[PDB]
């Protein structure tokens, strides 16, 4: 009974360029037009 | 290291939680969501 | 033959902030645009 150590990495605040931007899954979500939704500032992810 | 299932907002996270597709990485206009490389939640649900 | 007591909790009147507002299931429903739909005031749930 031995332990692993898996290391994870994830970004926040990466500005995707609008100049070549796009979107798939337009049918699934639709944001409300606010610049806090139009720029990533935070990152949400699940816990254990 | 490894990438894990994170997203830019709850909008993308809710559709990820619906479809369960944590492997495929998908991007909105400036919002991005990164696919997980090991489905460890499914691993724990299987044991 | 014994009994349980499970305890339930549920919100009402939570103002989800409009500023990062969003929606999934955009294709499924479409509310009639009125502020009584655009604010939660009530909560609906099934009985036994």
């Amino acid at each position: 009974e031995q332990s692993l150590q898996l290391t994870f990495f994830f970004p926040l605040g990466i500005y995707i360029p609008t100049e070549t931007g796009f979107s798939t899954m337009e049918t699934r979500v639709k944001l409300n037009d606010t610049m806090e939704n139009n720029l990533p500032t935070s990152v949400f992810f699940h816990n254990k | 290291a490894l990438p894990l299932h994170c997203s830019s907002n709850q909008a993308l996270l809710e559709s990820r939680s619906k479809t369960g597709n944590t492997q495929i990485s998908e991007t909105h206009y400036c919002n991005y969501a990164i696919g997980e490389t090991i489905p460890l939640q499914l691993i724990i649900e299987s044991s």
